[PDB]
Order: C-alpha cells, then sequence, then structure tokens
RNA sequence: AGUUCUAUUGUGUUAGCAUGGUUUCG
C-alpha cells in the first residue's frame, strides 16, 4: 500500500506538551478574563467553511481584495476598529493576514501544524492547543 | 439435565489452551 | 481412550464419582420411562450404557477396597 | 534469439502483434538500428544519459495514469488524510 | 456395513486426501476395545437419533475476494519460502488436539454410513448404489469448494475475481517482492551460486535467453554478480544454452549422476514416500557404498526410533495410562 | 400488532424456562 | 526504535500482522510493516521500550513483554471458555426434553466448541482450517439430512 | 473489543 | 452472551410490554 | 462468535483516489508531453461513436457488393452486432484530463511558466463577530 | 590515518576461449 520513504527520527512537540498546554490555559484565562471586564467590546472568530454553512463568509473586516495591484493588502486590516481579540482557527492560511496586526490573536492549530509552519508564532499572540 | 450441562461446562472450563503454542497473541476470525 | 482421559483429568475422583452415580440415575428413570411406554424396547442403547456404568462403579469400589488393603 | 509463436486457433493477425509486442520490450527494432550505422562513443555517452534520465519518469507517469483509469473505471473517491485516535469501532 | 473410506474415498478426487481423525490400534488392545465399544454405542444411538440433529445451513461467501486477497499475502509473509496451503495432516501444530473440528466430520461420515446401509437394507440393493453414484456426484461437486482460499471456492460461489487497485512496476528495492520458488533459488543452500547450479540458472534468464535484471530476479547485487559469472562459465562450458531456457535434460547440477539419484530418492522418500525409492536406495546403499546416504539413513532411524518410542508408550497405556501425555501438556507449559 | 405479542410472549416462555432450568 | 523493535517481534511470530488486518492504519506489506498505535505490535514494543526506560536488557523486556501479553491472552481465553459454558445451557433449553436424558447432541457440539461460541486461536492456519471443517461438516449434515428424509417418505410409502 |  | 442480571432486567421490560401494549 | 471488532476500513478493501508511490518532482512540460504520449497510445475512443465506424464498414461492404453481400459481408454484419451489443449505450467521458488530475497531486516541479495557484482566501474565509464583554 | 592477517572482488596488466556483427567459401 505504501511506496515511499520511512522515517527513522520523530520529532517531540514542547509548545503542545501537557504541561505547556496548562501554561497556554492559564495564560489565557487571565487575559480573556481582563477583556470580557470591559464593556463594548467585541471578538472576531476566523476560521475556514471546511472546518466551520451558516456562518456568514462577509463581515465588517473582511475587504475583499479585487484589483491585481491590491494583492499585496491584507484583507484584515481594519478588524482593529472593531474588534478587540481575533480567535483564529486558520492560522496557516490567515499567517499573511494576521502578520503585525494590530489586534491580539489567540491562534488554535495542532502541533503538525506548527512545526511545518513555525513561522506562524510570530503571528499568534496567544496559542490554545 | 441441569447437572449435566454443569458437567459439559466443567470439562469446557477445565480443558486445553485452544493453540497449541505458547505465543503471546489471540486471534480473531476474519472468516465470514 | 486417550480423549475421555484428558477431558476428564480436572475432575477429581469425588466429582467423576457424583457424576456417574447421577448417571446411572439418569439411565435408571429414563428405562423405566421406556418400559412404561412401550414395556420391551426395541433398542438396548441405555441399557448397555447403564450396564456398562454399572460394572465400572463395582470394579471402581473394588479398586478402592484394594487401595485401601495396600495402604 | 529468435521467438517462435504458433498460430493455433488463433488469428495471424493477432500472432503478428504478439511477435512485435516481442520485439519492441526486447528492443531489437533499435539494436538493429543502431548497428546499421556508425555511432561514436560521445554520441553514445549522452544517449545512453538521456535514455537513464527519462525512463523513470516515463514508467512513474504510467503507473499515474493507469491508476487515474483505475479510479475512473469505479468511480473512487479522493482520499482524506487518516485522523489519527479515530476509535476505527464497529456501529454494531 | 461398508464404512466412509469404503464406500466413497475410492474415487479419485474423494480418494486423493484422506485425513486421519484416530489412531490406529491392532486388535487385541484396550484402545481397541473401546474403540469397538463406541462404535456400536454411537451406532446404536444414531438409530436414536432425531430431526434437529442434522440441521445444515446454506452455504455462503466465507470471504470476500479482497479479503481473500489480503489473507493469502499475509500468510504467504508467514511462510515465505514454502506456498501457502491447509495442511491438515499438520494439523495438530496450529489446533490442540482436543479442540479438532474434524471429530464432527468423521462421525458425521460414519453417521451417513449408516444410513446408506440402513437404506439398502430397507429398499433394495439396486437404489442403493443408485443413491451411492449419487452421492459420489454430490461428494465430487462440494470437493473443491470447502477451501475459502482456492479458486474451487470462487466458482462454486459464482464470485467475480477482485480488480486489484494498480501498483509501480518500478519500485525501490526495499520493496521488492519474489515468489517463494525464485527465494529458494536465490538463497540455494546458504551458499554462493556456481556454474555447477544447473538446476537453478533457468530462473534468471529470460526465454529470449537474455540474462534478466536485477529488478525482475530480486537477487542482492553480490547473488547478481555470482549468477552472470555462473551462467558464462556455463555456457563456455556448453552444458548451458545462450539463446534460450535450457531443456528439461540440461536440468541435472554438475554432480555426480548416481548421487543425484539417491537425493531425488531421498526427496520422494521423504515427501511422500514411494516404497519403490525406499527399495532403490536401499539396494544402492550396498552396490555403491562410495555415495552420500546421511539424510536417508538418518529419517530412518529417526522414524525407527519414533515406532520403539509410540510401542513404549502403549506399553505404559496398557499398564495403565501413565504421565507422559499429562506431562505433554503441564511440562511442556512449565518448560 | 398479534405478531409482536406472540413473539415477545414466546421471547418470555422461553426465558422463563431457561432461567429456571439454570 | 520501534522500527527494529517490531521487526524483530514480528520476525519471532509472524502471526502478529492478521490481527486488524481490514482496518485502515496497518500496513503489512513487505517493506513497511507500519502499525496503528492500537495494534498488538505497537502494545508489545510500548510495553518493551517502557522497561527497557526503567533499566532492563533489550531481551529481558521482550521476555517480559511476552509473559504479560501471554497473560492477557490466558485471560481472553478464560472469559472465552465462560461464554462457551452459558452457551451450553443456552442450547441446553432448547431441548424438548428439559422442557429426563437429553434429546440432542446440540449441548455436546456448544461443548466442543462447534456451537454458537467458537474458540479463539493463535494463527491464521487454525482460522483456515477450522472454517474448510465447517463447510465439510455442513455438507455433510445436508446429506444426511436428505437421506433421513427419502428413509420417512420410503417407509410412509411402504405403510 | 474481544481481544484488540 | 447476556447475563442473569440483565435477563432479568429484559424480562421485566417485557413484563411492563405484556402491561402496556399487549393487554391494553 | 470471535470475529472482527472494528471497521473494514483498509484501502485494499475500499480502494481510494491516490498515488500510492511518490516520484522526484518533473519538469511540467516534460510530464505533459509523457502524458500525451500515453494517450495517443491509448487512443482514447472519444470518436464520432464506437458503432459509427463499424456501420461505416458494413455499409461499404454492402455498396461495394450488391449481389453477393449475403455472404460476403458476415465478418462486418458480426462485428458491427458486437459493436451494437456493448456500446449501444455509450456516453462520452466527462472527467478531467490526467495532466490536471496530476497537478492536483503535485506531481510535477514548477517552471517558468507554470505555478500552482496559491491557497483561496476569498471564497475559503468564514469571519463570525460576536459579543464579548460583562 | 598507517602495518599484518582475514572475506570479497564489473580496478590495471595478462598466455590462451566461448560467442557474435561483417567479409569470405560452396
Amino acid at each position: 500500500m505504501n511506496f515511499n520513504r520511512i522515517p527513522t527520527r520523530l520529532s517531540t512537540h514542547y509548545v503542545c506538551d501537557p504541561y505547556t498546554t496548562l501554561m497556554h490555559y492559564r495564560r489565557t484565562f487571565k487575559f480573556l478574563q481582563a477583556l470580557k471586564a470591559k464593556p463594548n467590546c467585541r471578538a472576531l472568530c476566523l476560521g475556514n467553511k471546511n472546518q466551520v454553512i451558516s456562518w456568514p463568509k462577509h463581515f465588517d473586516g473582511l475587504t475583499v481584495v479585487t484589483s491585481a495591484v491590491a494583492a499585496q493588502s491584507s484583507i484584515l486590516s481594519s478588524a482593529s476598529v472593531y474588534y478587540s481579540l481575533i480567535i483564529c482557527l486558520d492560522p496557516v492560511l490567515f499567517a499573511k493576514h494576521l502578520y503585525r496586526i494590530n489586534v491580539p490573536v489567540l491562534g488554535v492549530c495542532t502541533p503538525r501544524e506548527i512545526h511545518e509552519h513555525p513561522e506562524i508564532l510570530k503571528v499568534i499572540d496567544y496559542l490554545l492547543p | 439435565x441441569x447437572x449435566x450441562x454443569x458437567x459439559x461446562x466443567x470439562x469446557x472450563x477445565x480443558x486445553x489452551x485452544x493453540x497449541x503454542x505458547x505465543x503471546x497473541x489471540x486471534x480473531x476470525x476474519w472468516x465470514x | 481412550r486417550q480423549r475421555a482421559v484428558l477431558t476428564y483429568a480436572g475432575f477429581t475422583e469425588a466429582e467423576k464419582l457424583r457424576l456417574l452415580d447421577e448417571k446411572i440415575d439418569m439411565l435408571n428413570k429414563k428405562l423405566d420411562e421406556d418400559y412404561e411406554l412401550r414395556g420391551a424396547p426395541q433398542n438396548l442403547v441405555y441399557l448397555q450404557l447403564r450396564d456398562h456404568l454399572q460394572a465400572a462403579k463395582i470394579s471402581y469400589r473394588e479398586k478402592l477396597y484394594v487401595r485401601e488393603t495396600q495402604k | 534469439m529468435s521467438c517462435h509463436r504458433h498460430v493455433f486457433r488463433a488469428a495471424p493477425a493477432a500472432v503478428f502483434a504478439s511477435v512485435q509486442r516481442w520485439g519492441r520490450r526486447n528492443n531489437v527494432h533499435k539494436l538493429t538500428l543502431l548497428v546499421q550505422t556508425y555511432e561514436k562513443p560521445c554520441v553514445k555517452r549522452t544517449r545512453i544519459a538521456e535514455e537513464k534520465a527519462y525512463y523513470p519518469r516515463w514508467f512513474y507517469l504510467r503507473y499515474a495514469t493507469e491508476v487515474i483509469r483505475y479510479s475512473l473505471k469505479h468511480h473512487l473517491r479522493l482520499g482524506q488524510a487518516l485522523d489519527p485516535n479515530d476509535d476505527q469501532r464497529l456501529d454494531a | 456395513s461398508p464404512s466412509f473410506e469404503q464406500q466413497f474415498l475410492n474415487d479419485k478426487l474423494l480418494g486423493q486426501n484422506t485425513l486421519q481423525f484416530t489412531k490406529v490400534s491392532e486388535k487385541g488392545t484396550a484402545d481397541a476395545l473401546f474403540a469397538e465399544c463406541l462404535e456400536s454405542i454411537r451406532h446404536r444411538r444414531f438409530k436414536l437419533d432425531p430431526d434437529v440433529d442434522n440441521r445444515s445451513s446454506e452455504a455462503v461467501e466465507k470471504l470476500t475476494q479482497e479479503e481473500r486477497a489480503i489473507a493469502e499475502k499475509i500468510f504467504q509473509r508467514v511462510d515465505p519460502e514454502r506456498k501457502i496451503a491447509p495442511r491438515l495432516e499438520s494439523r495438530g501444530c496450529y489446533i490442540d488436539p482436543l479442540w479438532d473440528p474434524f471429530k464432527r466430520v468423521e462421525e458425521l461420515q460414519q453417521q451417513v454410513a449408516q444410513d446408506l446401509t440402513e437404506y439398502a437394507k430397507l429398499v433394495g440393493a439396486a437404489e442403493a448404489r443408485r443413491q451411492r453414484l449419487l452421492v459420489r456426484a454430490s461428494l465430487r461437486r462440494q470437493y473443491r469448494m470447502h477451501d475459502p482460499l482456492s479458486e474451487g471456492h470462487r466458482r462454486f460461489f459464482g464470485a467475480q475475481r477482485a480488480d486489484p487497485f494498480p501498483t509501480p512496476h518500478r519500485v525501490h528495492e526495499r520493496f521488492w517482492d519474489p515468489s517463494p520458488d525464485v527465494r529458494v533459488a536465490l538463497k540455494n543452500n546458504n551458499v554462493p551460486i556456481s556454474w555447477r547450479d544447473l538446476h537453478i540458472l533457468h530462473h534468471f534468464v529470460g526465454e529470449n535467453g537474455l540474462i534478466l535484471p536485477r529488478r525482475t530476479t530480486h537477487a542482492s547485487r553480490y547473488q547478481q554478480r555470482c549468477i552472470f559469472k555462473a551462467i558464462c562459465m556455463a555456457r563456455r562450458m556448453a552444458l548451458f544454452p545462450y539463446d534460450w531456457k535450457p531443456t528439461q535434460g540440461e536440468l541435472m547440477p554438475v554432480m555426480d549422476p548416481l548421487q543425484y539419484l539417491v537425493d531425488e530418492l531421498t526427496s520422494r522418500y521423504k515427501a511422500t514416500g514411494d516404497l519403490r525409492a525406499d527399495a532403490m536406495l536401499c539396494v544402492m546403499l550396498s552396490k555403491y557404498p562410495k555415495l552420500n546416504y546421511f539424510r536417508y539413513l538418518q529419517y530412518k532411524a529417526q522414524t525407527q526410533k519414533s515406532e520403539v518410542e509410540a510401542m513404549q508408550q502403549q506399553e505404559e497405556e496398557d499398564r495403565g495410562d501413565f504421565s507422559r501425555l499429562l506431562r505433554k501438556y503441564k511440562r511442556a507449559t512449565t518448560d | 400488532r398479534a405478531e409482536l405479542v406472540a413473539a415477545q410472549v414466546r421471547e418470555k416462555l422461553a426465558i422463563k424456562m431457561a432461567n429456571a432450568l439454570a | 526504535k520501534y522500527l527494529s523493535l517490531t521487526q524483530a517481534v514480528l520476525k519471532k511470530y509472524p502471526n502478529m500482522r492478521f490481527q486488524d488486518c481490514y482496518v485502515d492504519g496497518n500496513d503489512w506489506s513487505k517493506g513497511n510493516d507500519s502499525y496503528r498505535a492500537d495494534h498488538p505490535v505497537m502494545q508489545f514494543v510500548a510495553l518493551q521500550l517502557r522497561l527497557m526506560n526503567l533499566g532492563l536488557d533489550r531481551h529481558a523486556a521482550f521476555r517480559e513483554a511476552e509473559q504479560a501479553f501471554y497473560a492477557r491472552r490466558m485471560q481472553l481465553e478464560k472469559q472465552q471458555k465462560l461464554n462457551m459454558a452459558a452457551a451450553v445451557v443456552a442450547a441446553a433449553a432448547r431441548d424438548p426434553s428439559a422442557f429426563s436424558v437429553p434429546s440432542s447432541s446440540l449441548p455436546r457440539l456448544t461443548a466442543m466448541g462447534l456451537g454458537d461460541v467458537q474458540p479463539l486461536f493463535t494463527s491464521g492456519q487454525a482460522y483456515w482450517q477450522f472454517e474448510i471443517a465447517k463447510s465439510q461438516a455442513n455438507h455433510l449434515l445436508r446429506i444426511r439430512s436428505v437421506l433421513r428424509r427419502m428413509k420417512a417418505q420410503a417407509e410412509a410409502a411402504a405403510q | 473489543v474481544r481481544t484488540g | 452472551l447476556l447475563s442473569f442480571a440483565e435477563r432479568r432486567e429484559e424480562l421485566a421490560k417485557g413484563r411492563e410490554a405484556l402491561a402496556e401494549k399487549a393487554y391494553e | 462468535m470471535n470475529g472482527c471488532s472494528k471497521r473494514k476500513s483498509h484501502r485494499l478493501l475500499k480502494p481510494v483516489f491516490e498515488l500510492q508511490q511518490s516520484f522526484p518532482k518533473i519538469q511540467h512540460w516534460q510530464g505533459a508531453e509523457i502524458l500525451h504520449r500515453l494517450k495517443q497510445k491509448e487512443k482514447d475512443a472519444a470518436v464520432i461513436h464506437p458503432c459509427i465506424d463499424t456501420w461505416g464498414d458494413y455499409a461499404q461492404c454492402l455498396r461495394r457488393y450488391p449481389a453477393t453481400s449475403a455472404a460476403r459481408c458476415r465478418v462486418e454484419s458480426d462485428r458491427h452486432t458486437r459493436c451494437l451489443q456493448q456500446h449501444g449505450r455509450w456516453k462520452p467521458s466527462d472527467s478531467l484530463e490526467a495532466l490536471k488530475l496530476l497537478e492536483m497531486f503535485k506531481v510535477f516541479n514548477e517552471t517558468a511558466r507554470f505555478k500552482y495557484p496559491p491557497p483561496p482566501v476569498h471564497s475559503l474565509v468564514r469571519g463570525c463577530a460576536f459579543p464579548f464583554s460583562d
């Protein structure tokens, strides 16, 4: 059934180990509690159509770039006016757009994704395994 | 008879180990 | 002859004696019922089985007495 | 050697086709063309390098096309990565 | 009262394979007497047997074709040098004797024989012969469907052959998988191949006469070089062809023909037990005492020792069932 | 509407007799 | 280290590849031998490596794992024997006599393991031969039933 | 579940 | 095979079925 | 009683559209040419109809032989009957080219004139703004 | 790394040989 290379080395995942996950939960709980302790603050949630139909495909943050000259422009540029926290479920897909975003980002992803694209740690601020 | 059934059950319980080998695995059946 | 010995090896002497007596009693009841229904059975299956079991029990009693004398 | 085929309860065209297949898989025509004319050693080096680079690609693409045809014939669906930790338990 | 073997096992297919279910004991032994008593009682109970005991269910495909393919691959991996087969003679190794499912088959054959003889007694000999012929025909029809991994089973159940998913023709050496015969040929006898091994060089040469490549022969690089050298030397010595596979008369290894004959007769007497081969080896032992009969003599000694051990065991059992058979379980487990 | 009651009555009798025999 | 431990255990016990042979994840083809974490091979190598970490040699850990899984096999075998003992009475409930002497051999067939509950073996050879024996017995049963039906018809015609 |  | 306690529970469910579905 | 306790999900029992062997990425145009050669050697039967050629041959033979056609045209008649029986309910194939199917698997190597499309974002982005306070 | 031995040699020089394209003879 398989006719490919068989790896000999397995890499551990310290970022998503039990104690690291517990610390992630502890550190994110305080920030979430402090954010909710303040009024009139909205949280955006981003995911993929294949991991969520009912959810709207267009929101205030979305920019919907349509021109070739605007390809480099981010699509979540204006999310900072409306939202105080972006909960992302597809950091690999949204990495180029969450880079240097002016609102805190809480990313949910798998150890495989983290290891295959470690650059997502430069766009994620809080991690929930 | 209930006692005859008990004797048959005792014989089936104090029986050999199915497979004659002393291996370290029980195999299910893939027939049917 | 080996299969019966292997199957009954786990059974202790007392348990085997109880089972033999139970089989003798069941054969007696079955033969009485057959006589009541017909009187003269058309087959001697249970008759021969009961005869063999009784002979075996008598021989086993004699063997136990022989063991007693040996001790 | 010389391939021998017996035309018995079959078509002479079919037997000729089988002989052609034997010749092609043995490269008989290739060798005949090679020996019909002089090939300089450098030309032979280049040709052998080209063949050794080319044919494995052809074999892999042949395997790929065979898989494509089988999947189209049997109406097979694209696979999804096997999610680990799935109990794989019968719903019975 | 003809038995099942007396009635139906004289046919070609039916008589080919005939397993043994019980040890054979000579007349005049406790085992023989107990067997006689059991046979008589079983026949009488077959007379006084009910209808529910002969209920049978319809036959269905035991395995799918893909599952059969998977099972065949796994059995081959279990025994990569030998061919997969239901070695019902070696059955005792895999299934404990006390849990043999063939006792039911033996008793059913006895019951069928008793039924046929009683039918002959009642209706008539001509009708009995008609029914025996019909039962023979039915057994012949159902002979090849019992094995779930055979082609007879597929043909009987009318199942189309599986269409396996395509696999690559050019794969890595890690995955090359030779057949058992090619595997045995390549391994030889743990000895590197020489030109004298004319009985095997035909495997690695194509019908065209060209020596086969390593991707086709599934040989190591060293083995490939050794085989190439052996074939070249044999060709130069004119004992191996140049443009075709060797004729069936060229397959003798380069060695003494009488030693080859001794080897072949030993192989026959071990695999099947040809009494003619045994007699030929017996006469050769004295006529040509310069050959090697070690394996034949060793097998003869093993058989004689096993016979003596069996006789001693029978004597012990006659005196009273001793601890040998009990040990064969308890001591074996303790070890 | 009658087959179900018949079948479950048979099941009741079988279960009762099996329990008694055991 | 599993790459070598699995090879060792498979070479010692080739029959472990039958287990979960139809389950996606266990690739038993030559050159792979990659099983799921819940496969007996994976459990064996995991236990062996755990004992090695605890500080035993490879061979000692191998023997300890073998003993542990033999004990597990014995437990499952005894559970199956209990199920067969239950099935003995379950089938005996079908005898009209119970509803003196039994009037059927079905309890004895169940005891021998040909009834509702069938035995568990260590190798696939055993299941192959078991299925062959089952098919042969069923064909003989059909023949015997037909013969006895003809017997009854002949008796009725004669009377 | 039985043996796996 | 089902244990005796589960057999008793199934018998109780069957008794409830007798009370409700069959008689009424 | 004893039997498999897990689903028979093995990809051999349930073949799936996948390439079970990987291979070093091939130049796109070289792979395209090889696939074209394979298709030409296979002679993909996308003709007007399989039966059209048999009917044409039968009609031509009948026209050539207006008198002894009954005996002359029998191989053609049998061939046309077979073609009608086999490809009578024939529908032209509607599937993607193997070239595109393999671009999906990423078998080929990006050249100057071929690049894999970037992951879609506009179609796949799903946003859900909800209140989070108090 | 080096020296000695060990198992293996599509390496280089070697007397001869088996086979073969080609030409040749009838």
